[PDB]
């Protein structure tokens, strides 16, 4: 689990983004039925994850043996905009280790397919959307240098 | 331009210190919010993995981040994202020339099997008919597979 | 048959059916007149087969 | 290339034949996502060639 973050019109809170690291065919699954925000970005993040899998103990045949039920809640995009990439990146990094991810960390960001974390917007609502729901720790993309200026 | 004009109006209504104040670069976040996105990427930098191509989306003539990734895998072309096939077959046309020119450009003797190609196109369809930037991704493929 | 009890806004009932056993492919289908949050919950329940 | 003439379902044209001399393992694939009669016509050609 990586508790991603969203700016919803029903309450500022965290997306409990759980991803399944379960042995099986080796694939990724559609969960919130969104696609253009979560599956493609997760796939792109998974590309750089496929750079250096054995840094993390990841069995290289995970796409050959581990099916990924990768679930961003609120179904489709709650923020209506990719703001939650590095979220599913660290989520699958924790899950595919089959090790406990931490808790009280609600986070944000958007990774690229090139070991790059792209700059994001909609961050003010995310920094808000943590403090509404009992959180005081987020992750931010580095390229957003003007975000803390 | 509205928000610029109105912030000028606000700072002027607190007192006209000059008949002509000058609005200029980086004095905009002084007057408006955060630079909402990064400026133009005319510079970017040599980066290993993918490309962007010249076209026309039906809501604008604009680039598309056609993702391609030189991942070491079982050897395929992974147009992940339900992509337009013109990118697919243009990519094999590219990779075909590259296979004919593998001795030219430092590629391994086999890479059609030795490495995959994780491809992602921002549009499910094609913005412009035809692989309007086929040589662009061709170049990117060559660069990426060259580990460059 | 399972006592999937659901409290009606009017009165109170014990929601349950009599069940067949006719398996085969993931299309258990009902025109239940469900709500939209229950619509998206059903769309989740699609992959809840997995 | 040769300029293959055929009746596409939209009319007439020349389906000129681009063709690759790709080194490899001896596999034959084809594109256009066409009928298999294309493939075994290619095998008939390749059979005379071999």
């Amino acid at each position: 689990t990586a508790q991603g973050l969203a700016w919803t019109p029903v309450g500022g809170t965290l997306l409990t983004i759980e991803v399944a690291a379960v042995p099986g065919s080796g694939k990724l699954s559609l969960t919130g039925q969104l696609g253009e925000v979560m599956k493609e970005s997760a796939q792109a993040a998974l590309t750089y994850l496929r750079a250096h899998t054995q840094d993390y103990g990841l069995p290289e045949d995970f796409y050959n043996k581990v099916d990924l039920h990768v679930h961003v809640p609120d179904g489709a995009t709650p923020k209506d905009g990719p703001a939650a990439g590095i979220t599913m990146a660290t989520a699958i990094a924790s899950a595919l280790s089959r090790r406990p991810a931490r808790m009280d960390i609600a986070m944000t960001g958007e990774v690229s397919l090139r070991g790059k974390v792209m700059p994001i917007g909609g961050v003010k609502e995310k920094l808000l959307a943590a403090h509404q729901a009992g959180i005081h720790k987020i992750v931010l993309p580095k390229d957003n240098e003007a975000q803390l200026e | 331009l509205g928000k610029i004009a109105r912030k000028g109006a606000k700072f002027w209504l607190e007192g006209a210190w000059e008949g002509l104040r000058t609005i200029d670069a980086s004095d905009i976040p002084t007057y408006l919010g955060i630079p909402r996105y990064r400026p133009d990427k005319a510079e970017t930098e040599p980066q290993v993995g993918t490309a962007q191509g010249l076209a026309w989306t039906p809501v604008g003539g604009t680039l598309l981040t056609i993702e391609v990734a030189a991942v070491p895998g079982s050897g395929k072309l992974s147009l992940t994202g339900q992509l337009g096939e013109v990118m697919k077959e243009s990519a094999q046309a590219a990779l075909t020339y590259l296979r004919a020119h593998t001795q030219d450009y430092g590629l391994p003797e086999d890479f059609y099997n030795k490495v995959d190609l994780h491809v992602h196109v921002p549009d499910g369809a094609t913005p412009k008919d035809g692989p309007a930037a086929g040589i662009t991704m061709a170049t990117a493929i060559a660069s990426a597979l060259s580990r460059r």
